[PDB]
């Protein structure tokens, strides 16, 4: 017998616990939230009829609490039961029934992680009984790369490091070293893809940004020599040999990596400097600033040139100064967007502020004073001034054109 | 262990009785495991060790056996007890530290885990609808790392001895039975794998071509069933091998199944539910921005374009017939057939572009054609609709006596327009009949233009 519409919930009451109850039903909290119409009839239809959630959904927004169906979608601490796994129903009562623990909280990935971890447990087990057939070896295969590509997602997330996910993990035929091998490929194609001219063209170039995305660069380098070190297997070297034009494609981007990483320590060291000067601008509460910062960028400017000399071999000298003027420029336009915004059109408004006017100009003469600086710097480095201010400022001087034309007509309005 | 060994023993207790068990109680394992020592200090390892993140609470045949080195343990059901991270937290429950996995130990082990991955796509899919959950670029590619695992589920799903009779295998009337049956399934796969496309909807060659992706995909399945296989094993065994290399043969699952994903692939890429002309033109450069894949037989790309030429004629004269156009001003119904009059002279160009393909087909070279004659008939009936349009906005821009003769000229243009919109049969049959007629008017109405 045991049960049906009741068997789930049941052992439901016992399974779940929350480390110690061990019920064995009879859950009034159950019976209650029975009655949510499409819940029951899911329940029903997973009790006595292979699929059963029992979601339990903790604070948040909006939180499902005792919710769940049969199927439908958990937003929740979760378990999913089989019951007469297409119908074993009406006969034993559903002895083929498999349980799993599904918490709150990625969790999902990990779970997912654990699941082809059993599945190849499986597959080194039995061989099946044909149900898996020749395919067994190929879902491990689809597993592995669904592995990676969890690990991908990590790295999106968190910090890169998808090549020592796309490695092999307890490996014994050589199509399978090739797969790692292909994996170890779109690792290498990451660094690459990754540009500081492509986080210059979707606005942003803040000069605290840029520096932090040298040293967020360096560190994803540095994590992938210390990866390419463990990646570097005695084993993964003998598959190399095994036949290998795919494989020294593979290391010569990793000593293309390891030269670009070194090159990247520098823009690193360079970076680190850049970050304090971008603090000293980050830290502004909008509050005066471009009174005494007119003055502090002027040695800001002469800090940059330094910085010039001092690295010597430092990789894209001409790029990184393409970033150091957007950094410059992306400062500015905050500091200008604070001074006027809803505060120069109620001033306007009121019409009772011709000082405040002037002070939109000591703000646009600020911005004269660092294009001033920037001419003053490339005299002070004599030659190898590169910049290009005539394409790269432009973003800045159409901030100044428009900020003047809005200081000749402002003036004009006094005058009335 | 850590000193919150008490709240997983007794999560052991309590779940080591439900798979291992029909309920009960736990012939105490753990407390024999912990008076031996490797089963002790094993789980010590579970709860404490960052490094031995999995464990595993193998049942085997009632032996129960405490260790992370998986055996496969038939005829058992178990369950996992992974913990992954350092040190168990005395100061939470030790079910909210561990994750549980009810195993089958050689039973249904294949389908179990499909269905896992059916469950954790879903919830995927559920959080790609809601919020961050995978970002950017990087969630873009999360969202290409899921449609990949969701396809891989769609793969397993598809997926779900040979003397194991003795004196049974050879029988004249257990082969031929056998035969007999192979054979059959050869005849109704057959069926599936010639009908002429003809003049049909852009719903129902889509639908058809989806129609044999899901009904030859669900035929793989019948075919890809172990029982239907170690039926071909016994034919093979038998040495009756005319209905055994005569039902893969014969059965063309092979080329038939390849055009039934080709035909899924051109549903997927791709006038009917359009209204204004408009809709009329953005529909037709969807429909030929969408024909480019073509590189990815010439006769089966032919008959799909055909198909897609008929519903855009249909719609064109349902539209004039929306815009009583005798009534109508001329200037007004000139406005609307500009916009129809101009979709009308982007077809003519795209038919062009297919007539110098079909050039160069025939010079490498030493059904296609009716088609690229029902194509530049169909180009032909939408330049003379464009025509009647420009007529009318003409005698606005002059007038009195010319602003009458162009709402007589939309006046005739109108009834063309309500006789193809009648019957789609009808428009094939009454555009020829209403060319002869329109000619006549012309007459008529260019001797009242001259005085």
């Amino acid at each position: 017998m045991g049960d049906h519409s009741q068997k789930d919930s049941p052992e439901d009451f016992i399974i779940n616990r929350l480390s110690q109850a061990l019920g064995i039903q009879k859950e009034k909290i159950k019976k209650s939230l029975e009655t949510q119409q499409d819940d029951k009839g899911e329940v029903t239809n997973k009790d006595e009829f292979i699929q059963q959630d029992n979601s339990t959904n903790i604070l948040w927004v909006s939180g499902q609490s005792e919710k769940c169906t049969f199927y439908y979608g958990q937003l929740i601490d979760k378990f999913k039961k089989k019951g007469i796994a297409i119908k074993l129903g009406l006969h034993k009562l559903t002895n083929e029934n498999v349980a799993k623990d599904v918490v709150v909280v990625l969790l999902e990935h990990l779970n997912s992680v654990f699941n082809e971890i059993m599945s190849p447990v499986m597959q080194n087990p039995l061989n099946q009984q044909g149900w898996t057939d020749l395919v067994a070896k190929d879902l491990m295969e689809k597993f592995n790369n669904y592995v990676a590509q969890v690990y991908v997602l990590l790295g999106q997330i968190k910090g890169k490091t998808m090549l020592p996910l796309p490695s092999h993990k307890l490996t014994s035929k050589d199509k399978a070293h090739v797969f790692e091998g292909s994996i170890i490929t779109w690792t290498k194609q990451i660094k690459n893809v990754l540009k500081l001219e492509p986080e210059q063209l979707l606005k942003y170039g803040n000069d605290p940004g840029p520096l932090a995305e040298i040293e967020f660069w360096q560190n994803k380098r540095d994590n992938l020599n210390l990866i390419d070190s463990q990646l570097k297997s005695v084993e993964v070297q003998n598959i190399l040999h095994f036949l290998k034009s795919t494989y020294t494609t593979p290391f010569t981007k990793l000593q293309a990596e390891v030269k670009k990483a070194r090159l990247e320590a520098n823009e690193n060291y360079r970076y680190l400097f850049t970050l304090k000067d971008l603090f000293s601008k980050l830290q502004e509460s909008q509050p005066s600033d471009f009174p005494t910062l007119y003055e502090l960028f002027i040695p800001i400017m002469h800090t940059i040139l330094l910085i010039y000399n001092k690295s010597k071999t430092y990789n894209q000298p001409p790029r990184l100064v393409v970033l150091i003027r957007e950094i410059c420029n992306a400062i500015i336009s905050n500091a200008q967007a604070f001074v006027d915004k809803d505060t120069i059109f109620s001033l306007i408004d009121s019409k009772e502020t011709t000082e405040a006017c002037d002070k939109l100009q000591v703000t646009l003469d600020v911005c004269s004073k660092f294009k001033d600086a920037y001419f003053e710097y490339k005299a002070k480095a004599g030659g190898n001034w590169k910049l290009t201010s005539n394409a790269l400022f432009v973003r800045l001087d159409s901030f100044l054109e428009r900020c003047q034309d809005i200081l000749h007509l402002t003036n004009t309005i006094v005058q009335f | 262990k850590y000193s919150k060994r008490i709240a997983w023993m007794k999560t052991t207790i309590c779940d080591s009785l439900q798979l291992k068990d029909m309920i009960v109680e736990e012939s105490f394992q753990y407390e024999k495991n912990k008076n031996l020592l490797e089963q002790f200090l094993s789980g010590e390892g579970l709860n404490k060790i960052f490094a031995y993140y999995q464990v595993q609470e193998q049942a085997q045949n009632t032996t129960g056996d405490l260790e992370k080195i998986q055996d496969k343990a038939v005829w058992f059901l178990r369950i996992t007890n992974p913990a992954d991270d350092k040190k168990k937290a005395s100061q939470q429950d030790g079910n909210d530290n561990d994750i549980i996995f009810g195993e089958i130990t050689p039973n249904t082990v294949p389908m179990l885990n499909a269905l896992m991955e059916s469950v954790y796509s879903r919830q995927i899919d559920h959080i790609i609808t809601e919020k961050i959950q995978f970002a950017e670029e990087e969630q873009v590619l999360e969202f290409q790392q899921h449609s990949n695992k969701f396809s891989s589920e769609v793969r397993e799903a598809i997926n779900l001895l040979d003397y194991e009779a003795i004196s049974g295998l050879s029988e004249s009337e257990k082969m031929q039975h056998y035969e007999m049956k192979f054979n059959e399934w050869i005849n109704l796969i057959s069926s599936q794998l010639r009908k002429d496309e003809k003049d049909a909807g852009p719903a129902t060659e889509l639908i058809y071509w989806r129609s044999r992706m899901q009904k030859i995909t669900n035929w793989s399945e019948q075919l890809k069933s172990k029982d239907f296989q170690i039926v071909k094993a016994s034919l093979q065994r038998h040495k009756n091998h005319d209905n055994q290399r005569p039902r893969g043969d014969e059965s063309k699952l092979n080329e038939a199944k390849d055009n039934v994903k080709y035909l899924t692939t051109l549903e997927k890429f791709i006038p009917l539910y359009n209204g204004t002309p408009q809709q009329i033109i953005d529909t037709l450069p969807a429909l030929m921005n969408a024909i480019k894949m073509i590189h990815t037989t010439t006769d089966k790309m032919t008959g799909l374009f055909i198909k897609i030429t008929n519903q855009m004629i249909k719609n064109c004269k349902d539209r004039i017939l929306n815009k009583m156009i005798w009534e109508q001003d001329p200037a007004e119904l000139i406005e609307v057939l500009g916009s129809c009059i101009k979709l009308y002279c982007e077809y003519k160009k795209c038919y062009n572009d297919t007539k110098e393909k079909v050039a160069d087909m025939p010079k490498g070279k030493t059904s296609d054609a009716q088609i690229f004659g029902k194509f530049d008939t169909f180009v032909r009936r939408l330049q003379k609709l464009i025509e009647i349009f420009s007529n009318i906005q003409q005698f606005n821009a002059l007038l009195e006596g010319m602003d009458v003769l162009t709402n007589k000229f939309k006046k005739i243009i109108d009834d063309f327009k309500k006789k193809g919109h009648n019957l789609l049969d009808t428009a094939n049959n009454k555009f020829d009949r209403d060319w002869v007629e329109f000619n006549v008017e012309i007459s008529h109405l260019d001797g009242e233009l001259q005085n």
